[PDB]
């Protein structure tokens, strides 16, 4: 499939940026997570980034550390996550679906088998947070054999060689990091990313989505104005889940309001 | 690319988020530079000799081996400043941090010994030290937490995950991912992403270099085997390194068997785990069938690393080193035996290596063999643990 | 008569019941013989080097002296096996016991360090060890009592008198008065009846001999002063001995001032007691106006000897050595300062010597002076004490 | 005075040995101790050995350690002991009175002053338990200047040189030790002391009194048969005090019975 390519072509025709929320699969439970995800889509998400619960999420701040903890409290396993993913694709045929993984979960039962399972359920891309370009060969090869886009993070501390590699190796979209550190809405990136964005375009990289610290509409509009194809927000979305655990209905209402505002800013 | 090979066969690598790669490349380059710098070497040697107390003795244990054909020597890292071998490499890593112009140190600790060693090196060398420790460990290691604070280090409890060592390892890396421009991550064992397994071995290799000189002086030949406990792998690789090319010398690593391998409550991933990718490296680990990372259990808190250094996994794979395990009860018996027969109180970690040597002797008492056990640390810290146990039993 | 002089000026002697005189004469003769025996000397040197870890480092403390004209070195007896200087002389006395054909050791202990050192020497050398300890001390030194028992020694609580060190000293002598034919009394300090003050000095004199060689190597000259704490006098006389004939080198002994000399709650008999006859010797002691023997108070349990070695009283009297005192609060501040600035945790006993050196520096910061403090032991054992105090204050 | 010489001359005329009890002055209190001492005399004691309470009695077993502890509980000081001694001499003019001291109490306010105080109150001899012949010079000189007999212990492990010294330096009586160790009724000396006794007589030593472990009449008769001039019993006497603390009258009755039996055995 070419879901990311189709989305970006459609968005460009409308002079729009993509807004992509991130949540941990199964947080706070399987049924509620499935409801959260449908609300994000109905409220305007252009694509989804979905985390599989892992014991040691070393690129994540406290908000997402707690989302993984809640999913484990609910007994969520990687096998249950793939069943969720198949259902989500069966409900929504065109929305791009990307996974946020940690290497051990991909390597565990075999790298090739992992990407083959992703293809079977209809996933579009996979970002392995603790696999730098230097260790990426078996992951990106397996991804491409199974029609999965391997996603690479382009850091602020990047140089030309790294930019050429990220442009050559990635597909689907390029993950443009807003700053150093770990995920978290309480830390905004303030480095101008205009230069990187321009060099990525020069090297024909997959369209850039800015992520880390994006928690407000003005940041979504600023990312698109700087030349990125869109923006990703995770911790801000997950905080809405955390704050409303005792009120599932209010949780969905607040997610809808937030996503709707963030998506509006991309226009 | 890199200046040195990040892999030992299939094991090792640099599995960290992209944002940390420049910090690892900078560290590797500084290490390669420092190893060729006679001034760095002289400063490191001066601290090891006049501050830490090297060389450490090599003690012959005739009372323990009476009636057998085993000759047993103990390499006395228990006499190093701080009471364990960890002091050697934190002094080298603190000098590297200064060579790179870094002013702050981040370290992780489980039982607290690495935290104490990092705090004392930072206090001596003018570095601001912060230490991450799982909250369950902070609770059971009050003495060590107080030592760190007396030495000026900030101790930060980690409540995420299992609130133990692996979680502190994660937190240290999260911090470093945003503070690498001013802080150096002083990893505590010969594991983690390249270049750490290599740096820690080279900064602990004086253990085996001294042991080789001392045994040649006293016995006129090399040992038949050198034996060391393996939590993460630093004391063992430090003893092993200089003997790797002496093919006649056996290298025996001892992982904790806990309550017994068959109970599943152990810390022996090299021989009883499964290869995975975590803590920046591809290596054997304690993990569920789904791939979630688990804890290592042992009566000795210091053998709590849920994985093992990649060079050990490699040396095992090619058959150059052999790895075994020793249970809690076997380690406790070795602890009691050394106290009573040699007047030395060994760390419970080190007691695992001693216990295996005692088995080598006792199982074949007429086998002529010259053995060296690395006594990685002293056991004053374990007196309460041992007392409580022996009391519970009577 | 005797082979060696039992007195240092008016101080010293052999004030024991007649029944024990042959045991003291036998010990003196064996000591004189052993000191001329190259085989005894080689065996003692081998144990000190390969078992105890000598020579110990001489560490320069630049962070502490920054901004002053004081250069300070610490002689690292904290790195000796057992964690204090006491190990040197128990190894020599255990070899003497064997030279005389004795198979049993009697020892007294207050804070427990001498008991631990006597038990480890006895375990290594095949001697049956019994240790007397006042019952109030047994109660507050549970860790050390357990260490002694792990090493095979029998620990016997003494409930008579004040149930502390002097009472254990008495009990040891009562036992020896009936068991001298098979047991040797391994006295714990440079005090008691002749020949003990002399034997203990000679078996601790390598502290000062090594310090002289090390300082000449590093500074090209002798120290302006060497400073040591004085409980009973062994670590100090061991540091002082080789410098006694180097008239330019100051010898400074530091007794515990406790809560303050004026409060009467201290342990400074040399400068604030009165000469008496007790524990087999004529020496300054803590005693009532009627002549009853009293206890020494200090935050540091190891400076609890209620008297002092006669050679110190003599060196004071002729002006060759100077003695001062340091209070509990001054010792605690020195303890905190060394931990924070040098990454070394000193024993609270040793902290008294360090505190006086810090005063020498701080009171006259522009005085050029080269000082050596004998760091007689490590302070892990004092972490609870310090913690409790600092907590009580906030 | 020559009280010991007069006693031994009188005893020899009756072919009798001396029986000499020992107690700690002021144990269990000043008044009761004065009563205990008069009972010992009335029951037949030929001489007295009296201990001044000391903090560290290193030649004594538990029985006498506890007697010193009881006297301290009663607040007994050396000054009070000398007042007791003056009263005892004022009541009994001829009985020899010997003190059991520890060196620090003698050296405390001056050796010469100590012996001068002994002369003033009428004491006859002083045994300083922790002063061997080798350190005895200032003590024996001061004793003789003040007409006090300095007593020396002749141990079982003695040799000829020591025997000649004890014979030359002592006066009043020679303390013949029954065995090594410390005081105590639960440990009987069993070494034949016939040889020492004969060598002491050969060197014209003061008459020998055997002490340590003497707790029964047959030991008193055995000591005299071996050639000693008498026998001393301390711990056995003190145990009667300890056992009867709650019954002062029974304590005196039991002391009387014991002393009477022990003195009878010397005839
Ligand atoms: O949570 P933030 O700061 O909004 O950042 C967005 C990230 O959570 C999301 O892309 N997922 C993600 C991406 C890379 C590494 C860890 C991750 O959890
Ligand atoms: O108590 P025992 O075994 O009967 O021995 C008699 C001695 O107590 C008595 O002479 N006094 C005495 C003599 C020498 C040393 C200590 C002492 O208390
Ligand atoms: C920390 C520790 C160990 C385990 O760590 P390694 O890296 O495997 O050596 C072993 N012995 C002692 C005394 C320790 O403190
Ligand atoms: C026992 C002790 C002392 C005091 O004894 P000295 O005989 O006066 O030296 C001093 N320092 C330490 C560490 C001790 O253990
Ligand atoms: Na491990
Ligand atoms: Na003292």
């Amino acid at each position: 499939m070419e879901r990311y390519e189709n989305l970006f072509a459609q968005l460009n025709d409308r002079r729009e940026g993509a807004f992509v929320p991130f949540v941990t699969l199964g947080d706070p439970g399987i049924e509620q997570s499935l409801k959260i995800i449908d609300t994000l889509i109905d409220a305007g998400a252009d694509a989804l980034e979905l985390g599989v619960p892992f014991s040691d999420p070393l690129a994540d701040g406290p908000t997402i550390q707690n989302a993984n903890l809640r999913a484990f409290a609910a007994g969520v396993t990687p096998a249950q996550c793939f069943e969720m993913l198949a259902l989500i694709r069966e409900k929504h045929p065109t929305i791009p679906i990307g996974l946020l993984m940690y290497a051990n979960l991909v390597f565990n039962n075999g790298i090739d088998a992992f990407y083959a399972r992703c293809e079977q359920v209809g996933v579009d891309s996979v970002l392995v947070a603790d696999v730098p370009v230097e260790e990426s060969a078996p992951f990106r090869q397996a991804a491409l054999r199974h029609n999965i886009a391997p996603i690479f993070i382009c850091p602020p501390n990047a140089d030309d060689d790294l930019l050429r590699q990220v442009a050559s190796y990635g597909r689907g979209y390029t993950y443009l990091l807003s700053r150093s550190g770990v995920t978290g809405a309480e830390n905004r990136g303030a480095l101008p990313l205009h230069h990187l964005i321009e060099k990525l375009k020069e090297y024909h990289a997959a369209p850039a989505l800015q992520g880390f610290g994006i928690s407000s509409p003005e940041q979504v509009s600023a990312a698109v104005r700087a030349g990125a194809a869109g923006a990703i927000s995770g911790s801000a979305i997950v905080k809405i889940i955390e704050k409303n655990l005792a009120s599932p209905k209010q949780m969905l209402a607040e997610l809808r309001s937030f996503v709707s505002a963030m998506k509006a800013a991309s226009r | 690319t890199t200046l040195l090979n990040p892999y030992f066969g299939e094991f090792g690598g640099m599995y960290v988020p992209q944002i940390l790669m420049p910090a690892l490349n900078q560290l590797e380059e500084a290490f390669v530079s420092a190893q060729k710098d006679p001034e760095f070497q002289a400063q490191f040697a001066d601290l090891l000799k006049n501050y830490a107390g090297r060389p450490t003795a090599l003690t012959k244990c005739q009372n323990i081996t009476a009636g057998t054909r085993t000759t047993l020597y103990l390499k006395r890292e228990d006499l190093l400043h701080g009471g364990a071998h960890k002091t050697n490499q934190v002094l080298g890593q603190a000098l590297l941090a200064k060579r790179m112009g870094k002013s702050e140190i981040i370290a992780e600790t489980g039982a607290g010994q690495h935290g104490v060693a990092s705090a004392l090196a930072s206090a001596l060398l003018g570095l601001k030290c912060r230490i991450y420790m799982g909250a369950k460990d902070v609770e059971r290691q009050s003495p060590n937490v107080f030592r760190m604070r007396l030495m000026g280090a900030e101790v930060i409890p980690v409540h995420s995950g299992s609130a133990t060592l692996k979680d502190a390892c994660n937190e240290a890396l999260r911090d470093w991912s945003g503070s690498y421009e001013t802080a150096h991550y002083m990893l505590g064992t010969a594991a983690g992403p390249h270049p750490y397994p290599t740096i820690v071995r080279e900064f602990q290799r004086m253990i085996g270099e001294e042991t080789k000189a001392q045994i040649l002086d006293k016995e006129g030949r090399l040992p038949d085997a050198v034996i060391a406990c393996v939590g993460g792998g630093s004391n063992a690789i430090g003893m092993f390194a200089d003997f790797i090319n002496d093919t006649s010398v056996g290298l025996i690593g001892v992982e904790p068997g806990g309550h017994g391998i068959e109970t599943g409550e152990h810390g022996a991933p090299l021989k009883h785990g499964r290869v995975g990718i975590y803590f920046g490296m591809k290596a054997p680990m304690m993990q569920t069938a789904d791939g979630q990372i688990e804890e290592s259990y042992s009566i000795s808190a210091g053998l709590d690393f849920p994985s093992v250094g990649p060079q050990h996994a490699y040396l095992n794979s090619i058959g150059r080193a052999d790895y075994v395990s020793i249970t809690d009860d076997e380690a406790l018996e070795a602890f009691k035996t050394l106290c009573r027969h040699e007047g030395i109180i060994p760390a419970l970690e080190s007691s695992h290596a001693l216990a295996h040597a005692l088995k080598m002797m006792r199982e074949q008492p007429e086998k002529e063999q010259l053995l060296v056990v690395n006594l990685s640390g002293r056991g004053d810290k374990d007196i309460f643990t041992v007392h409580d146990i022996l009391k519970a039993r009577g």
